[PDB]
């Protein structure tokens, strides 16, 4: 039954869209943890062969200097949308002169989600999730290819992403701390991944009001390995 | 002898024919109707009949035939809608002609443009062919009455007294008998002709309020539909 | 449209094309016509005949020249003909408008060719189910052409187009050779054009064009019956 | 997703398992593997653990027959079967 | 099945299939029971949420001073047609310098929704709306559908078993048009409040509540604002 | 209208474009063409398909084509199809010349009009050009070269070639004949004639059943050089002569 | 023009077209490179050349830079018009920022227009993979390699091609960072690798080599046999 | 098999489904009937109350189109609401270039010719819609004109639309078009509609009547029912 | 002005069997001697040769943009093109642009190719040709070409009479005017062989 791509189900809803969220399962896993104190966000790199460059992967960039960002999944689909939405909030720093609260990127990239159609084109299979600290301080949001948008204290994505919310609500709380947040959620990582933990194997995303930017560095890092 | 997507669009088959066109030539059937086109010497002559199956039917606004020009009239068959659209378009190219040449237009290359239009539409396989067919008078100069009649496969042609539709096949086999023999042709010759070939398909007999007759001569060059009293005149005239 | 546009020609598992062979079926189920290049000028002879006596023949004609030197006949379905003819009729012009000169029948060949080449690979539409004889006196030399659905086309003495133009091909193939005046390539297109033709043959059953080096001339009925009457 | 694990543990009554083994991984690894699929995970298991002549195969020993049979006889064919009734 | 393949193909019995997955899609949104009164008009909706710490996903929004809506389904389409409402609400509001009387504005949705409803190779959009304002007649609830046609109510309802909320409904909504703004509230909020099988509240964060009236501007209330208004309530029997 | 697409541009689940093998299985039959290195000039060879007495031959070089002053080329597949990609490419030749006042060089000409091709392949479900032929031409730096239009989209510029799929067994005999740098014309002339003198089925090798053309060097013209049917002769009845004396053997 | 779905998600999550079309580079001819601390030397096999036919006409390898030599896999005229794509743009990047081009920059251009490429309606996804080698500015050695989804990635040393696992496993070997300590240590060894790839006839095997901040330079084969005959002795003397 | 899917196609039969299906999904709408008078055209709707649902005067089938013309509808309501647009806008385009009412007449022949129109296309479907339109003026009279979704535009006295069609129209007859005057056809279809649809097929429902004509003044709105309120008083009654 | 910018004149005069084509050499801005090399005559096919005057962009470009359509041209068809073809073409080509018109004075000098028949024609800016027995004069004076020319120009020529003829119309008729002078070429054509030579001009 090949219908037009964007054809209701009889349940239902977009076909190709819901296979979409399945594709994100298979990306690599991350989580974010957003506490008072700042936002702090880890991954996975999930890497092969000596020949992997282990710097070359990054599933974290700095969308501006106050948000942060993670992906899953494809990850050339996702480079538009980080870039374009440095742009929408660098024309928002143009007209106000200030900076474009992280739940309004959110909506700034949800709303173009799906555009895709043939006459008048694939939709996106990337998920998101938004650190950053606006008036309000740290925030992490949750995206999703339909563009159905949720914020969240701590998330997960990717394959792991069912037992690392387990586990996480398990050991999260509102009293958080920065570095506790930090170990307690690399402690899932590296139950989650498959080789030994190393410097190579993850990258942090860390993000807090006045302590910036930040971004992370590694050899910070490569402490917080040992410090476990 | 069909393969693929070729029933359902315009293309052609294992022996090169096109299922479209002969589904629209049938597609003509579906409105019941008879279409006659009679030509005399100075004029030409069309009759056709209707049916009325409710009394708050409007008598003037079932009207089959249809006044394209002062001196051109036009009759119909086949579904309506498709009819109607051809009509705006018939009378629509006419007035283009009087904007760009200023005189008035043969009626001959209406059809080869009419007929081209139609050809535009077996062309495109994600358009529908139109299965409404067309028939045409008029008066041209020195060449008295003409009549053409343009069908939906691109093509137009017209003759002495011509006749298509449902039971239109036969009433050509009716009308060469009539014609020929050495038969001259008067007025109320090919009127009485324009009854005797449909009674003779038919055989109806019938009030002259079903039938419509159409008319143009060169004495009163301009096209004109019949009222019933004249039309019940010739009647009981062809009745003796 | 709807802006769908693929062409609906795709490669047979040997590469042939179907609708274009389909197309050619539909041009052998054309009517018999045949032409004749020959010494003076060309000579151009289809066969049209009516379903039925009602129909008049002083109405539509077979053979629409293009120029006064450059006619043309044709083989299959006139709907597509009558539509490429006032194509090409239009197309000769925009070369006068350039150079204030006849163009000349290799160049009309071409562009024709080109446009029907072109209208095969076209988005979603049928090609032509027509094929084109065209007849042209140019330089003091005449010349006669063919077009096929495909859009190729090449040149002949005399050929045929329609039903039997195998074997009234290989009656030409004998009979006609060399080159030879008008009369005598009316005759043996009278001939050729006879064998298919019916029981009767008038001077309403044929149409016979001709390509002068003075210039195409389209003939009437009554000289068709005249040098026809008397046929062959 | 844990309903892999317990195709893994019926099946992993079978043949020798190192006690390091970690069944939510190699499930969460292969989606829409049904059972059959992952039985001839188990299976391949086995297979190259008797190609190396090793009596036990430890988890990363088979899962490059895992990851090369289900890639590999992913690529091909099978695994359409919701767009056989979809 | 294979002639509910797109949007316009007309069923055997003449049915086109796409708008009714597309209400299927409707009915799988929380449910919010829209009403009003001879004066005030109310609108009630229920969050969900994905897990704990994932924040209960909104649904009622503001759009303009006398103009609020509710929501269901893809929250796509949801904040698209809100953004074309905001624009239709500042074209008026620009030129004309007044508020938009809200019959011909939902037109103007039942205009922006038609064409998608027929095109090929063209979806209905999901949709959830309820809209409640103020032109110089008073209070206004309506309700949208994918097919795009909407109904003028005293008090309606979507989303999953939200006919059971009717089955209330009927009752009282007779009485609905006279008592003022809080108990008719909670009216509202006892016709949300079956929607929930009835082992678990109808707490604070898990509900979003908007009210608009005649002299008063549309304002969202949530958590704290709403707190006044589901104290002094009775507990569901058993 | 989804349904009735062919989805042309689509690949197959091999690998493979599924179109583009028809495409060259077009080349497969039809037009049987040769060409060969050749010092201060170069040879071209096709078989004229018609071979029907009752044809003008007015068109003087048909399956060959004229596209530069310097260059030309020899078609195999659809004539027409090809004569689209022939007012094509001589247009771009022409505009360079219009633009630099300098010969076209025959590289950058071939691969663009190759990129052409492809514009049908990478996308818009058209029929792609089932039309591969041949060029030579004379460049102010390699001098003589040859070049192969693939329906692919690819060139493959050779020094020999296949045309068509009958001609592979013309391509082994050119590597059991092959050499360097022998140009003599003449030589690899009774070598071409030889060539489809086996290859082609037709036998006692008619000079109308086929076609030579040949391109030398000349200051400055480069002539383009096509042939009368008798000095073709002596060169046929020559070489058939030359087996005469190679059967002296036995 | 064109609208359609070109390729949409499967059910379980993939797309087709690209992880299939992946084939055709899986099926293409092998070539492989490495990276080092001066001279950087690339790699290419299975010429099968006609004996009697023209190389540099059907040349694997071009620049779009001085600096930025190309290595590409897959079907050969995908590869033509993605190369003059990158030729434009390194010029633009040449015209502002009168800098000369980095490499990452490059490689995230071709890769994003392969990606955005995938995207559109009515585009066939390139079925090509390539790589991009050069010097940097500030004399870093630099390669990346491309992916039909559009996926820059740095790498050590190349793999890809026809048995590319088993070429990188032998590179499990090579790596080690005595390989190479020296120039023709790492042109033998990349001969070494070759060596070891598909049939090795020391006819088809080619390679271009870019020492330091030096242009682009191609062995005559001569250097094929000699190096070939080094490591034909060395594996005698491994005995 | 695939015949009915689009329609651009034709069939074996040489019709389209695709109108057909579009028809009878028009006959699933509660029945709106129409009439003329001799001073004017009465139009009436029957309006179900299905659950309570919602507010009485709510998504009425009754539109007015323009000063001196309106709408009486059946069917899909977007649809409908579309084409109120439509001839809306034609309408002002007429009162455009020329500035007075437009003749019914043309007005009809416009939206036969888009309702046609979207009947030859596999882009859009057949419209699902089918209405009644009347107007009346001094230079004119009250003309009644019935629009299907196949595009074909032709007047009555008096239609039938929705579910109870053949039936209702039928006792019409009695009805006479010219003798009774308007302000007693008011209470007359009020007793036709009434009296037919069987309250035990639809529980609950309402009757809405609009109206145009000389009583009014060419001003075409709802003569409200709580004006005269004579329905319920004789319809009532009617019963026995 | 406009046309006087750069200056220069083309001369064209049927012979008897031949025709005669005769151009300065000059190039220059205004008053100022730049360069005597350039090039204004320029061949077209074979027995036939076309001369320009007017802005040097104009001349080039119409040059360029005119062999570009006679390649195409005689590529499409065997044939050498005719002079009245070449003649239509040009007037065709500067027509294309009514409002946007180039500055230029076309002269058209070629034998016919099947024959031998001399021809001539000059045209104007806009595209209006002209065709004359005698000559064919555009350029920059009036009273110098046309009184020299209607002073001399007989019937019937041998290639010598016609020769010193434009020589002596092409001398006198530029040392009256500055604009044009440095040099002159001739250009001699007949149907067997094609006859150029360079006369001996002041360079005043």
């Amino acid at each position: 039954y090949d219908r037009g791509v964007n054809t209701f189900s009889p349940e239902g809803r977009l076909f190709q869209v819901e296979y979409a969220i399945e594709a994100i399962k298979l990306g690599s896993t991350a989580i974010g943890i957003q506490t008072s104190e700042g936002v702090c966000l880890a991954v996975e790199k999930r890497i092969t062969s000596p020949l992997m460059e282990p710097s070359s992967i990054e599933k974290i960039v700095e969308i501006d200097a106050h948000i942060g960002c993670a992906m899953s999944g494809l990850i050339a689909d996702a480079k538009t949308l980080i870039d374009k939405a440095r742009v929408e909030t660098q024309n928002h720093w143009f007209t106000y002169n200030e900076t474009m609260t992280v739940e309004s990127v959110t909506q700034a990239v949800s709303n173009l989600a799906l555009q895709f159609g043939e006459e008048d084109s694939r939709p996106f299979g990337v998920a998101l999730l938004f650190g950053g600290v606006d008036e309000k301080g740290p925030q992490l949001f949750h995206m999703d290819p339909s563009g159905t948008f949720v914020q969240c204290d701590a998330r997960a994505i990717g394959s792991a992403s069912e037992g690392a919310q387990s586990s996480l609500q398990e050991v999260y709380h509102k009293s958080m701390t920065l570095k506790e947040a930090i170990k307690s959620s690399l402690i899932i990582l590296k139950q989650v991944m498959e080789e030994k933990l190393n410097a190579t194997n993850i990258e942090l995303a860390t993000v807090q009001p006045g302590q910036n930017f930040h971004m992370f560095t590694k050899e910070e890092l490569e402490e917080v390995i040992k410090d476990i | 002898s069909s393969a693929g997507f070729d029933r359902h669009i315009t293309i052609f088959s294992p022996e090169g024919r096109l299922y479209q066109v002969e589904y629209a030539f049938k597609a003509i059937n579906q409105g019941g109707l008879t279409s006659v086109a009679v030509r005399g010497k100075d004029c030409a002559v069309i009759v056709t009949q209707k049916k009325v199956p409710d009394k708050l039917l409007d008598s003037s606004t079932v009207t089959h035939l249809f006044k394209i020009t002062e001196n051109i009239g036009c009759v119909m068959t086949g579904m309506t809608a498709d009819s109607r659209s051809q009509v705006q378009r018939a009378r629509y190219e006419a007035a283009n002609w009087k904007y760009k040449y200023g005189y008035e237009i043969p009626v001959d290359m209406l059809c080869k443009r009419i007929a081209d239009i139609s050809q535009v539409y077996t062309q495109n396989a994600e358009m529908r062919p139109l299965g409404c067919c067309m028939i045409l008078i008029g008066i041209d100069e020195e060449q008295g009455p003409q009549v053409y009649k343009c069908d939906p496969a691109g093509y137009y042609c017209g003759f002495k007294a011509t006749a298509a539709g449902v039971k239109q096949t036969e009433s050509t086999s009716f009308l060469e008998k009539k014609v020929k023999k050495k038969f001259d042709w008067t007025f109320e010759q090919t009127v009485e002709t324009a009854i005797t070939c449909l009674s003779t398909v038919l055989s109806i007999d019938f009030k002259p309020s079903e039938i419509e007759v159409g008319v143009v001569t060169v004495e009163n060059p301009k096209f004109r539909i019949l009222t019933e009293a004249e039309i019940d005149a010739h009647l009981v005239a062809l009745a003796e | 449209e709807r802006g769908y546009s693929f062409s609906l020609t795709t490669f047979s598992p040997s590469g042939k094309l179907v609708q274009i062979e389909y197309a050619l079926a539909a041009v052998a189920g054309g009517a018999p016509s045949v032409g004749i290049k020959a010494a003076n000028g060309v000579v151009l002879a289809t066969e049209k005949k009516q379903k039925s006596i009602l129909y008049d023949e002083r109405s539509v004609h077979k053979v629409e020249p293009i120029t006064k030197h450059i006619g043309l006949v044709y083989s299959g379905m006139g709907p597509d003909y009558r539509v490429l003819v006032h194509r090409a009729r239009k197309l000769a012009q925009q070369y006068y408008l350039v150079y204030q000169e006849p163009i000349p029948t290799a160049q009309l060949v071409q562009r024709v060719a080109s446009v029907m080449q072109e209208y095969t690979q076209s988005g979603g539409v049928r090609p032509f189910g027509v094929s084109l004889l065209i007849c042209g006196w140019n330089e003091g030399r005449p010349y006669l052409f063919q077009s096929d659905p495909s859009g190729a086309y090449f040149a002949w003495k005399a050929t045929a187009m329609g039903k039997n133009y195998v074997n009234g091909k290989t009656f030409l193939e004998k009979r006609y050779n060399e080159d030879l005046e008008l009369e005598d390539a009316i005759h043996t297109a009278i001939l050729t054009l006879k064998e298919s033709f019916e029981g009767q043959m008038t001077e309403d059953n044929i149409e016979v064009g001709i390509c002068n080096e003075a210039g195409f001339r389209r003939l009437t009925p009554t000289e068709v019956k005249d040098y026809l009457a008397a046929i062959a | 997703l844990e309903g892999r694990t317990h195709i893994f543990k019926i099946h992993a009554r079978s043949m020798s398992v190192e006690r390091d083994i970690r069944f939510e991984l190699l499930a969460r690894l292969c989606p829409n593997s049904t059972g059959a699929e992952i039985r001839s995970v188990c299976t391949e298991a086995g297979m190259f653990a008797i190609r190396a002549r090793r009596k036990i195969a430890t988890e990363k020993d088979f899962l490059e027959a895992v990851n090369k049979v289900i890639k590999s006889y992913a690529k091909f064919s099978a695994t359409p079967r919701y767009m056989t009734y979809n | 099945n294979q002639y509910d393949n797109d949007v316009t193909v007309w069923s055997p019995q003449g049915r086109i299939h796409q708008i009714e997955y597309a209400m299927e899609a409707v009915k799988q949104g929380s449910a919010t029971v829209g009403l009003k009164s001879k004066t005030h008009a109310v609108l009630v909706a229920l969050k969900r949420a994905q897990s704990e710490l994932a924040a209960h996903q909104k649904k009622i929004l503001h759009v303009d001073n006398h103009i609020g809506i509710s929501i269901a389904g893809l929250t796509a389409d949801a904040r698209l047609l809100c953004n074309f409402m905001r624009q239709e609400c500042l074209d008026s509001r620009f030129v004309f310098d007044r508020p938009l009387p809200v019959s011909r504005l939902v037109s103007l949705i039942g205009s922006k929704t038609q064409i998608p409803t027929q095109r090929y190779g063209r979806r209905p959009y999901g949709v959830g709306l309820l809209i409640a304002g103020y032109d110089d007649m008073g209070p206004h609830i309506f309700q949208t559908c994918p097919s795009a046609n909407y109904f003028d109510c005293r008090a309606m309802s979507i989303g999953a078993r939200s006919q059971s909320a009717r089955t209330y409904l009927e009752r009282h909504m007779s009485e609905f048009m006279e008592c003022n703004l809080n108990e008719l509230v909670k009216h509202g909020l006892r016709a949300l409040r079956e929607t929930l099988p009835a082992e678990q509240d109808l707490t604070t964060k898990n509900v979003s509540i908007g009210i608009v009236g005649k002299d008063l501007e549309f304002t969202i209330y949530d958590d704290d604002d709403v707190s006044p208004f589901l104290e002094g309530l009775e507990e569901r029997p058993q | 209208s989804r349904r009735y697409d062919s989805r042309t541009t689509i690949f197959s689940p091999e690998g493979r474009l599924y179109q583009v093998e028809y495409a060259m299985e077009a080349i497969g039959h039809a037009g049987t063409c040769l060409g060969i290195l050749a010092n201060d000039g170069v040879l071209l060879a096709a078989e004229r398909r018609n071979i029907h007495k009752l044809l003008d031959e007015v068109f003087f070089s048909e399956k060959i084509y004229k596209l530069n002053e310097d260059m030309a080329c020899s078609v195999a597949g659809i004539t027409s199809d090809a004569n689209v990609l022939t007012n094509e490419l001589r247009l771009i030749a022409q505009r360079y010349l219009l633009q630099y006042q300098e010969p076209i060089p025959c590289e950058q000409l071939v691969t663009a009009l190759c990129d052409i091709k492809q514009a049908y392949t990478q996308f818009g479900g058209k029929r792609p050009f089932g039309v591969s032929l041949l060029y030579i031409g004379w460049d102010k730096h390699y001098g003589f070269q040859l070049y192969q239009s693939d329906p692919s989209g690819n060139y493959g510029g050779w020094k020999a070639t296949c045309i068509g799929n009958n001609s592979a067994a013309a391509v082994s005999m050119l590597k059991q004949d092959y050499k360097e740098g022998e140009m003599t014309l003449k030589s690899a002339l009774a070598l071409a004639i030889k060539v489809l003198n086996k290859t082609m089925d037709v036998s006692k090798l008619s000079a109308e059943k086929v076609e030579i053309a040949t391109l030398t060097r000349e200051n400055g013209k480069t002539v383009i050089r096509v042939l009368k049917q008798k000095e073709v002769e002596q060169l046929i009845k020559k070489h058939e002569e030359e087996e005469a004396k190679a059967e002296r053997e036995k | 023009s064109y609208d359609r779905a070109i390729t949409v998600f499967s059910p379980d999550g993939h797309l087709f077209q690209v992880e299939y079309a992946q084939e055709a580079v899986k099926k293409g001819s092998t070539a492989v490179g490495v990276r080092g601390r001066d001279i950087v030397v690339l790699g290419v096999e299975k010429k099968s050349v006609a004996k009697l036919q023209d190389e540099r006409t059907v040349r694997k390898i071009c620049a779009l830079d001085d600096n930025v030599c190309m290595a590409f896999a897959g079907l050969t005229a995908d590869a033509r018009i993605v190369i003059n794509r990158a030729r434009v743009e390194c010029q633009s990047h040449r015209l502002t920022v009168e800098d000369p081009v980095t490499v990452e920059y490059i490689t995230r251009y071709i890769a994003s227009l392969k990606q955005r490429y995938t995207q559109s309606n009515g585009r066939r996804p390139f079925g090509i993979s390539a790589l991009i080698v050069g010097f940097d500015f500030d004399g870093t050695p630099r390669l990346y390699q491309t992916d039909p989804s559009g996926t820059y990635h740095a790498w050590k040393a190349n793999a890809i091609g026809r048995g590319a696992k088993s070429v990188r496993e032998f590179l499990e070997k090579n790596y080690t960072d005595e390989a190479i300590e020296t120039d023709d240590l790492t042109i033998k060894l990349v001969i070494k690798a070759l060596l070891e790839v598909v049939q090795s006839g020391g006819k088809n095997i080619e390679l271009a080599v870019m020492r330091r901040d030096q242009s682009l330079k191609i062995l005559n084969p001569e250097e094929i046999e000699k190096y070939v005959a080094e490591i034909e002795k060395e594996k005698e003397e491994n005995e | 098999t695939g015949y009915d899917l689009s329609a651009s196609t034709f069939s074996p039969d040489g019709r389209v489904f695709q109108v057909e299906y579009a028809m009878k999904a028009v006959e699933n709408s509660s029945t709106a009937i129409g009439i003329r008078c001799k001073d004017g055209v009465v139009f009436g709707v029957e309006k179900l109350v299905l659950s309570k649902l919602y507010e009485e005067g709510s998504n009425k089938r009754l539109f007015n189109v323009d000063r001196h013309v309106g709408m009486a509808v059946a069917g899909l309501l977007a649809d409908a609401r579309s084409l109120a647009d439509i001839a809306r806008e034609e309408a002002s385009n007429f009162r455009s270039n020329f500035g007075y009412n437009i003749p019914l007449k043309h007005l009809a022949d416009r939206v036969a010719m888009y309702v046609h129109a979207y009947t030859l296309y596999s882009a859009v479907r057949p419209f699902g819609c089918s209405f009644m339109l009347g107007s009346y003026s001094v230079n004119d009279g009250a003309q009644l004109y019935m629009i299907d979704p196949s595009g074909v535009s032709y007047g009555y006295w008096g239609c039938a639309i929705g579910k109870a069609r053949q039936a209702a129209k039928t006792e019409i007859e009695k009805l006479q078009m010219k003798e009774m005057t308007c302000r007693d056809i008011v209470k007359e279809v009020a007793k036709i509609i009434y009296i037919v649809h069987d309250e035990v097929k639809d529980k609950a429902f309402e009757l809405e009547l609009s109206w145009v004509g000389e009583l009014t003044n060419g001003r075409h709105e709802i003569v409200p029912k709580d004006i005269r309120e004579e329905a319920e008083k004789y319809a009532k009654e009617s019963l026995k | 002005s406009i046309m006087s910018y750069n200056g220069g004149a083309v001369m064209a005069m049927k012979g008897k069997n031949c025709v005669a084509i005769a151009a300065d050499r000059r190039f220059g801005i205004q008053a100022q001697m730049v360069t005597t090399d350039f090039q204004k005559i320029f061949p077209m096919g074979d027995r036939l040769y076309i001369g320009l005057a007017g802005l040097a962009t104009d001349v080039q470009t119409v040059a360029q943009r005119l062999k570009f359509r006679l390649n195409l041209y005689e590529l499409k068809e065997g044939r050498q093109i005719k002079p009245y073809t070449l003649m239509s073409m040009v007037a065709n080509l500067l027509y294309e642009k009514r409002f946007g018109p180039y500055y230029t004075e076309p002269v058209i000098a070629g034998l016919d190719p099947k024959t031998f028949k001399p021809f001539i024609c000059s045209l104007d800016l806009i595209g209006c040709p002209m065709v004359t027995d005698d000559f064919v004069v555009s350029g920059t004076c009036a009273e110098q070409m046309y009184g020299m020319c209607e002073s001399l120009w007989e019937p019937n020529m041998d290639p010598d009479h016609l020769f010193e003829t434009i020589s002596q119309a092409m001398l006198n008729a530029v040392d009256r005017d500055a604009v044009s002078g440095m040099g002159v070429i001739v250009h001699i054509i007949e149907k067997d062989k094609i006859t150029t030579r360079t006369l001996k001009a002041r360079m005043d």
